């Protein structure tokens, strides 16, 4: 009872949370996606064979930003995006980003922007990836 | 400067349109410049102020006669153009007269290079020329 | 609640005040009508100004936004 | 080749549409989203095409390396802050060096002193005030 | 569909905002024009060539004040027009007459009434020119 035998997902008027899940297990991880990015609707004929070049098209198409942090996928709208200026006491970003490749948190679309050996920087992206960066490199000043 | 026929091959043209015309004794065959005929519908198309755009190309030119125009730019069109045909047939040039709405009546614009339309206060149409 | 309510310049704070009402605001603008909106901008500005104000027609609504205190009268 | 057959949209759903050929999402703020737009639009050189389009509709637009921030002409803000004990030539070589150097809105001020002047928009001013005043407290 | 031969702009009722934008391409700035100043309105068939000598003009007959300051041109009407006096106790009015001489917000046209070896002044402008004079003089003193 159902159609041709190819591979795909059809969508007739979902609402971008029921879509992305469909997509959740070509992704090996659970996607979330945020409450101001599930009031857009898509519908078409859609096939998954490699995620991450379409979640990237998707993206740019609709207006969309994402993280994947290792664990799970998640997606917010272009209006929700923050930014923070911080400052560093006793470390520095070099020490700082060695703790970003070392740890896998490292996001080469939304990098570090700043002298390379100095106190002061500035971060820009999803409020997943700021709340993170930002608090991460405060705990480290009281660290040493 | 259309066709290349000899003198006897105009010569069987008459003679054979002769025949198709019993009242007739001889028919006449003469030959006219293809530049005046469009000369003289550009020069007498001037005179009258009207606004025209040519499309010359091969084997006939066309003239299109566009815009809002008003009530005696409507009978100075029919006056002119019902006095040509007369002359000259629809053979060789051809008129088209075609009458629209004017969008910019209420409306501020920009002309010249980077042409737009503010149909309102927060809007703007760009149009593609 | 937002931890940066507080700015640094004196405009941009009052700025974020507008911004802050204006989901309530074009609430109003939606279920307001529009002539009686339309009626008190002109009978407060010849008070505010003098009768020397001209008056505004139908065709501020694309752009400008009306005041808070002129609308819930009318609304 | 490319374009895009705009009918009536709001600036929100056409930078959108050419977020494709730039790079990075755009952010446009919602005071500059109620203006509209209509009209065939051709998209093969999108950041003069961008350049143009800010000019004659009045816009003020920036792009720190991620995104690009679009606001409308009247939001455009100002200040003048001072550096007790670091020089301008310094802190604008920290920003040449940073990446957020913008041409259009530089730093007016002498070369020499701790006192300039600042004008742009809301993300770039509120940037280079919090980064200064985190670099005087570093001092 | 727009016939006209030449170039210009024709405006029909427009309330200058959407006039000095059409301007804001002839001059390489965005123009900002202030809440007092837009209630005012102009029709008419213009044209820009050399439109630093025209906004001259039209700020005369029209009544208005204008100010650049190499970024934005703002654009008051005259009733805005806001006074200053301030005391410098240690540097002089030739010291800060060079601050903005080198810089290049220093206008001719609005140019700073004091003594030329003393403290006191008297500044008075657009209001965006004249918190900016006194916003720099008060961050002198204490610097010094």
């Amino acid at each position: 009872k159902i159609p041709v035998t190819g591979s795909g997902f059809v969508a007739k008027d979902d609402s971008l949370r029921t879509f992305f899940d469909a997509m959740a297990l070509q992704l090996k991880e659970p996607v979330i996606v945020s409450k101001m990015a599930a009031r857009k609707k898509i519908t078409g004929n859609f096939e998954f064979h490699d995620p991450n070049a379409l979640l990237e098209k998707l993206s740019l198409q609709l207006g969309l930003i994402w993280y994947f942090d290792g664990q799970a996928i998640y997606i917010y709208d272009a209006s929700e995006m923050r930014n923070a200026v911080v400052s560093l006491r006793n470390v520095s970003l070099n020490e700082f980003n060695n703790f970003l490749k070392r740890s896998g948190l490292y996001n080469k679309n939304y990098p570090l922007r700043g002298d390379n050996r100095k106190g002061t920087f500035y971060v820009s992206g999803p409020p997943v990836y700021v709340d993170m960066v930002v608090n991460a490199a405060t705990m480290m000043d009281k660290q040493n | 400067q259309r066709n290349t026929m000899s003198k006897k091959e105009l010569e069987v043209l008459s003679q054979k349109l002769r025949a198709l015309m019993p009242y007739a004794d001889s028919v006449n065959i003469t030959l006219m410049d293809d530049v005046t005929a469009a000369g003289q519908a550009e020069a007498g198309l001037k005179q009258q102020a009207l606004p025209y755009s040519r499309r010359n190309h091969k084997g006939g030119v066309t003239f299109v006669i566009q815009g809002a125009l008003d009530d005696v730019e409507i009978l100075r069109a029919r006056q002119f153009v019902d006095s040509y045909y007369r002359t000259w047939g629809g053979r060789y040039v051809q008129f088209a007269i075609e009458l629209k709405d004017d969008w910019l009546k209420g409306r501020s614009f920009q002309y010249g290079a980077e042409g737009y339309i503010k149909m309102s206060p927060g809007h703007w149409y760009f149009p593609s020329p | 609640e937002d931890e940066d309510v507080t700015f640094n310049d004196i405009s941009s704070l009052s700025k974020h005040v507008d911004e802050g009402l204006d989901g309530y605001r074009d609430y109003l603008i939606k279920y307001s009508d529009r002539e009686l909106v339309q009626f008190f901008e002109n009978a407060q500005l010849k008070r505010q100004y003098g009768e020397e104000t001209e008056t505004v027609k139908r065709d501020k609504d694309e752009i400008e936004k009306p005041s808070i205190f002129a609308l819930l009268p009318a609304y």
